[PDB]
RNA sequence: UCCGCAUAUGUAUAAAAAUAGAGGUAGGCUACUCUCCUGUAUCGUAGAAGAUGGGCGAUGGUUGAUGAAACGGAAGUGUUUUAUUGACUUGUCCAUGAAAUUCCAUGUGCGGAAUCGAAUCCAUUGCAUACGACUUUA
RNA sequence: GCGAAACCACAGCCUGGGGAACGGGCCAGG
RNA sequence: CUGCCGAAGUUUCCGGAUAGCAGAAACUCAGAUCAGUUUUAUGAGUAUGUAAAAUGAGAGUUUCUAGUGGGCCAUUUUUGGUAAGCAGAACUGGCGAUGCGGGAUGAACCGAACGUGAGGUUAAGGUGCCGGAAUGUACGCUCAUCAGACGAAAAGGUGUUAGUUCAUGAACUAGCCCUGGGCGCUUAAGCGUACUACCCAUACCUCACCGUCUGGGUUAGCUUUGAGAAGCUCAGACGAGUAGGCAGGCGUGGAGGUUUGUGACGAAGCCUUGGGCGUGAGCCUGGGUCGAACAGCCUCUAGUGCAGAUCUUGGUGGAAGUAGC
RNA sequence: CUCUGAACCUGUGGUAGGUCAGCAUCAGUUUUCGGGGGCGGAAAAAGAAUAAGGGAAGGUGGCGUGUUUAUAGCCUUGUUGUAAUACGUCCACUGGGGACUGAGGACUGCGGCUUCGUGCCAAGGAUGCUGACAUAAUGGU
């Protein structure tokens, strides 16, 4: 619909290939993308499936366990990357593991076409990307996996904050009388 | 989609035959063009009578007359496969003649890669009676408390700024 | 400072092409809030700008324009097809475009 | 072609006559150009057109024949005032003027 | 890749181009002289409009061995006056109706050279049109195909 | 009629640039295996007829005029039935006396001049 | 530190969580109700690119400028709290000015010096060693 | 200090495939 | 240099005479014939053949006159086969002289055959991203830990989905899964079917322009003046191309004529990211350099045009400041 | 007397040429929405609706069992004034939006209006009304 300078995507639930499929077509259309909890990803298939897939990959090159590097070779194969336009859109997405600070005070969007919940048939089994990232190399998983409780805590007491702040405007929107003479418009 | 034709045909008549017999099939073509070559062929194939000397007499498209009312159709199909020799009879569930067929050659070319010059139907019934009925699942559809949730919800404007409820 | 923007927001995505020919003579313009080509049909005709800037300080004015016009729908997710005056530069895919509102008929 | 014609309610202008707009109302003063080639060059000329009085004198009579119709209707005067412009999110396809 | 049977055939119906269109008297000698060029030719029944708006939007006529446009009714009156045949109706009168100087009128059109059709074919061209396809007789169905090529 | 041109660009000889010993001059290649004589994709064209342009705007420069080569009085006042259709082109070994004798003739006959600043200088 | 030279268009939107659903819910762990069923929402949006005044209602919302204290570690680099000092205050009502644009075209960098440190070569050394290059000490 | 010659279509990182070597030169990748 | 025409690539006897294919000339001829075509019916054996209907095209010639006298991809029919493949005939067309869209890429697979362009529309293929185009609609199968998308194969499946038969079950049938281009995809971005949308070829349509071919008009040369009749004008169609054939042009040295031609106020040559003309060979020109001759047109003439010849002569490179002295 | 747009004063009279851009009336090609109107089909089938009968996915009553409109109704059948709608097809019926093109160059022609018209017209191919610039605009290398 319409763009934004930067856009944040909380990459929780969304699959691996619908959603990166959707970021490399914005970021060849001239759009900076930032996807956070790249760990929370899903693939379609059994944790043996992948896990077969990625033990022949690493058979065969650079061998990245992050989960971010694992989404971020998945964007770039849907890249021209041997090209400038190619490289050039590449470097506008920036794939992190959890939500760093900068972008936990920002607003995250999603990405219906890519949500496991409404693309992958209820009851087939999936694999975490970051679940997957633990066993073939990744050390972090226990340390972001602590982290983000202090990081839910801290944005719900946030939230609680603006709700409790929201409550009064909303109390004093009936109260002003101009709310309901001048509702016929919708409003 | 399909339509459902009912074809009257007959042999030019001869110093043999004065006057032939009418020969009439209810049969589901998209078009008129196919149920008059599908015709001409079942009736080479059943009576042996080529199309060079024969002709068709009337065709005429049928509606359902209660396409408001829920019934259950049995259709008797022939299937001709790698073996070439089936005989197969499925119960379907709808509102309409056309639909049961439809959804038949949908559910053969699904499950058994079959084609539409392949499958054809020897006959189309309307089972009235829940008794009649004999595949498990219509009978479910029968009974007196249908009560399921909705299946398959699923439901440009990307970057959607909420999580779906995608629930009640 | 939202008192301005008469123009629409858009994208220039690429030239008309195949798989393996470009034809860079009509290019390929993603208006935003167009999500379809039944929404497309009010934007035909529309004036296209791209708007850039250059080192030079020439006409004493530090930017420069490429007008354009919008032909025709582009398949069936609303992008149109536009030709401008100058083929836009192949350096421009995913750069900013400006859909003004007229010729109006509205 | 280059203006939207909004749905906003009318104005009475059946009041103020129109017919001495025509397009030789409005036409650019045709070149005559009375000089001599001695203050052509030095610039020594400075010809200047500024709107004269009566194109004032009529700009005041049709506002003063239209204030008061746009006056008797509510939250007109300053919807004149304002300028149009869009805002995020808004589609010129899907809205209505 | 066309076979020289077939290759005659067509130079006999004036079909030496794709899309090209005829009208052709449809009698014995030709039901089975299109059985041939089947899968490379589709035909059928043209209603009146069909017949009339071909005539009109794509009718020219052989005059001194060159394609004149039937713009003027004395353009065909000099080239078929002979046959009383003088008017643009005339000569959809006598296409339509088979008259006894069809096959003059129907020489003296050029063949149609029509357009690709707008919405295209179905999703296999060279498959028999009872099969899915876009070959062969199509009866009444040769209208819809003509709304697109003209 | 304007002045259309169906092509601007020349037509230079294959491998031209490839080597100095070859000219640029256009020579039709031969080869029967060389993919520029079968026109293959991505190669250079060749020169068509139907390249060629308007016969009424042939020869005709981007003024509307047809240069035609003038070497000294006479040859200016022949354009004075055509001052419309050609522009007079001194040649280049007319030397400077004769240049300026032409100029002046043309001025009256009002016929315009492609190359009429070579070789003088102005004095007002 | 001196000298010379060249000179984006509203960039507005922060719980988490699953669909075999959650969120929050009085009350005192609940009970049950409510909400969704996307943001087509919410926040902002007047002013000759946004003037000059008279003001009025509220005697206050935005902010600039400083003085600030707290919070923020994951890459805190920002979230507030303000103390004031000035303004616009669209909250609302009036008076002036807009035009002949008389139909679209829209300090920063280099090159020099006088300086302050540091490093290398250097007194060096074999610790290193085809040479490079390396390590110690003047 | 003096001082050659042979040679020279042209560039030159690998894994697969391009059927007639395809390779170094194409296609898909690292 | 451009334009136009354009093969054969093989029957027969036997290096050729041929024939045949492709052109030139000399003809006659629509009140006439011709055909990689279909017929009518009966003749003979659905095929085959027949004389005289449909459709298309105006046709028949006589003479001589260039080039070729192979194969490959194979399909199909087909003979022998032989572990099985495979081989042998004919047939069929294509490539061979053919570029273009697709097929991930591709000498033979699917589309389509080509003057220069604008616009439109398609074919074959496709519309998750790379990649132009629906992360479209509807109905089904499958979860594959070696999915699928493109013989170890017999079977085994306490792997299933639907149905048929006999009838509590039993088996059977058919199809998916296992064992035996990239990124990624899983109520799919796999497979099957149906249905609308959409993408684009040198293809199709409309228009402009180039050229070729064909047909027509044009003199008491009318104040429409547009008679270089070798001119002007109107119309329609067509455009691959090897060998080969035929036209028209560009350029160079010299000769006869001509321009009452150019030139020390600068000829010729050379240089140049100056400008222009021609489809092209080429030509004109500005500036710079330069210093004595030179060109256009008509005709004549020839030691007349280069990228190749392990070409000739001369000059100069990388190797290389290397091997070395 | 005529002529020399003859020189200058007088006019400050009147018209003013090459690239770009905008719009409007058109013609050619084309694409894309919409409004109506005929004619077909089982003269659509349905349905609303007049109505007789029947059964149960037995409703409602009666006693989960059986019922026959109860205090729901369902289906079938003829049937209530006719229809409506969908689909197919046609209009030489009609209203908008977008894009590309402007070849030709006195007059002829075929047509339509017009009482006739040196008449007018969308009828053998684009015109009209404007705006911007020479130190710039526009294109080329």
């Amino acid at each position: 619909s319409e763009f934004q300078k930067v856009v944040v995507i909380d990459a929780k639930g969304h699959l691996l290939g619908r959603l990166a499929s959707v970021v490399a077509k914005q970021l060849l259309g001239g759009q900076k993308v930032v996807v956070v909890r790249c760990e929370e990803l899903n693939i379609s298939g059994h944790f043996f499936r992948n896990k077969l897939k990625y033990l022949a990959y690493l058979r065969k090159a650079f061998h990245f366990r992050a989960p971010s590097r694992i989404f971020q070779k998945a964007v770039r194969g849907m890249l021209p990357h041997k090209t400038a336009r190619g490289q050039a859109a590449l470097e506008h997405l920036q794939a992190v593991e959890g939500i760093p600070p900068p972008f936990d005070k920002q607003k995250r969007v999603v990405v219906p076409a890519a949500l496991r919940v409404l693309r992958l048939k209820p009851g087939r089994k999936y694999c975490t990307v970051g679940r997957l990232s633990s066993e073939v190399g990744w050390k972090y998983n226990d340390i972001v996996a602590k982290l983000e409780e202090r990081r839910k805590v801290k944005s719900a007491a946030f939230y609680q904050a603006k709700l409790a702040k929201q409550k009064k405007i909303a109390s004093a929107k009936e109260a002003s009388p101009v709310n309901q003479k001048l509702s016929q418009f919708g409003y | 989609a399909l339509k459902e034709y009912q074809v009257v045909g007959r042999k030019v008549p001869t110093e043999h035959e004065p006057v032939p017999k009418l020969f009439r099939m209810r049969l589901f073509a998209p078009n008129e063009s196919v149920a008059k070559s599908r015709y001409w062929y079942f009736l080479k194939m059943i009576n042996k009578v080529k199309k060079a000397t024969g002709e068709i007499v009337a065709i005429n498209e049928i509606s359902e007359p209660k396409p408001l009312k829920a019934k259950v159709f049995g259709i008797w199909i022939r299937y001709d496969s790698r073996s070439g020799t089936h005989n197969m009879y499925k119960e379907f569930r709808d509102t309409t003649r056309v639909g049961a067929v439809e959804a038949m050659y949908a559910d053969m070319a699904a499950r058994h890669r079959a084609r539409f010059r392949s499958i054809r139907i020897l006959k189309v019934v309307e089972v009235e009676k829940k008794e009649d009925v004999r595949r498990n699942y219509v009978k479910q559809l029968l009974n007196p408390h249908l009560k399921f949730p909705l299946p398959h919800r699923r439901t440009k404007k990307v970057f959607a700024p909420h999580r779906p409820s995608t629930f009640y | 400072a939202q008192g301005h923007r008469l123009y629409v927001k858009a994208k220039h995505l690429s030239f008309q092409r195949s798989k393996h020919v470009i034809h860079p003579g009509t290019s390929i313009v993603k208006i935003e809030g167009c999500d379809s080509k039944e929404e497309a049909q009010f934007y035909l005709g529309k004036r296209v700008c791209y708007v850039y800037k250059s080192s030079k300080a020439v006409r004493g004015s530090k930017i420069r324009v490429i007008w354009g016009t919008i032909a025709r729908p582009h398949g069936n997710s609303g992008a149109v097809r536009a030709r401008f005056v100058h083929n836009l530069p192949a350096k421009t895919f995913g750069s900013s475009l400006r859909v003004m509102l007229y010729p109006s008929n509205i | 072609r280059y203006v939207i014609a909004t749905s906003a309610p009318k104005i009475d202008v059946s009041g103020v006559s129109v017919e001495k707009f025509t397009k030789a109302y409005f036409a650019k003063q045709k070149r005559s150009g009375p000089v001599k080639k001695d203050e052509a060059f030095f610039a020594e000329n400075a010809p200047k057109n500024a709107l004269p009085a009566e194109r004032i004198a009529d700009q005041k009579a049709v506002d003063a024949k239209l204030l008061p119709a746009i006056k008797a209707i509510p939250n007109m005067k300053e919807y004149l005032a304002a300028s149009f412009a869009l805002s995020n999110g808004d589609r010129p396809h899907l809205m209505k003027f | 890749n066309i076979p020289p049977k077939a290759r005659k055939i067509m130079q006999l119906l004036r079909l030496l181009q794709i899309n090209n269109g005829i009208f052709v008297k449809f009698n014995k000698a030709i039901k089975e002289m299109l059985q041939v060029v089947e899968p490379y030719v589709t035909y059928g029944i043209p209603n009146h409009k069909t017949v009339r708006e071909l005539i009109y939007k794509r009718g020219f006529g052989k005059v001194n061995k060159q394609r004149i446009p039937l713009s003027d009714n004395a353009i065909i009156e000099a080239a078929l006056g002979k046959y009383s045949i003088l008017s643009v109706e005339d000569l959809i009168h006598e296409i339509y109706t088979v008259g006894p100087n069809f096959k003059q009128a129907a020489n003296f059109l050029w063949p149609f050279k029509l357009s690709s059709p707008l919405g295209g074919w179905r999703e296999r061209k060279f498959k028999h049109f009872i099969e899915g396809g876009d070959a062969g007789k199509r009866d009444e169905h040769i209208n819809g195909l003509v709304q697109k090529m003209l | 009629v304007n002045i259309i041109k169906k092509r601007t660009k020349p037509f230079k000889r294959h491998q031209s640039d490839r080597f100095k010993r070859v000219g640029e001059s256009w020579r039709k290649p031969r080869g029967i295996d060389s993919c520029v004589r079968r026109r293959f994709r991505g190669t250079i064209s060749m020169p068509k007829i139907g390249y060629g342009n308007n016969k009424k705007t042939r020869y005709c420069m981007p003024n509307g005029l047809k240069a035609f080569l003038v070497r000294n009085v006479s040859d200016v006042e022949l354009l004075l039935m055509h001052n419309k259709t050609y522009a007079a082109e001194i040649a280049g070994n007319v030397s400077a006396r004769k240049r300026v004798e032409i100029v002046e003739k043309a001025r009256a006959l009002g016929v315009k001049v492609t190359n009429a600043g070579a070789k003088v200088r102005s004095q007002e």
